[PDB]
């Protein structure tokens, strides 16, 4: 009797097993991508950063943008580590914006829930906005599993 | 040579 089994499929695949965060463009320019990092690697690393994403118009960049001259090859970068939270690192030639407020380039910032990054500032019609989606599931694993001292 | 720029960086520092 697989009566219960049928219910298991109801919940479907649980998101947040490795997928750190997801970037979604609100202005409709760049295709939504999924950023992820392995938990084992994060827990194993007790120094420096674990995994960082590079975004821009470059096909190398962990994030492929549309084609904005105002933006650089790797306009912005996202780093995950420290303790468990997320960090946002701007790396554009023109600058990276957060909700209209320009942040310090190549600087680490505490990520925000459903936050948004604006880029290509200079001309009213040459600005592009992006949205960062973070899953609480990922945070649950980190909290449920503390580094060192196993219970 | 003569071509168009790639990344128009706003004059600033």
């Amino acid at each position: 009797a697989t009566q219960r089994f049928l219910i298991e499929k109801f919940s479907q695949e649980q998101i947040g097993e490795n997928i750190v965060c997801r970037v979604i463009c609100t202005t409709g320019q760049i295709p939504i991508r999924d950023l992820s990092a392995d938990i084992s690697q994060v827990l194993k690393e007790k120094r420096s950063i674990k995994k960082v994403w590079t975004f821009g118009r470059n096909p190398a960049c962990d994030y492929h943008l549309g084609n904005i001259s105002r933006l650089s090859n790797k306009h912005f970068q996202i780093l995950l580590g420290e303790d468990g939270n997320l960090l946002l690192n701007d790396i554009s030639t023109n600058g990276t914006w957060l909700n209209g407020q320009k942040v310090e380039k190549n600087s680490n910032q505490l990520l925000s829930q459903g936050d948004e990054i604006t880029v290509g500032v200079g001309v009213e019609s040459d600005i592009l906005s992006l949205v960062i989606f973070i899953n609480d599931k990922f945070k649950q694993c980190l909290e449920q599993n503390k580094v060192d001292r196993i219970r | 040579k003569k071509m168009t720029f790639q990344t128009p960086t706003d004059p600033l520092e």
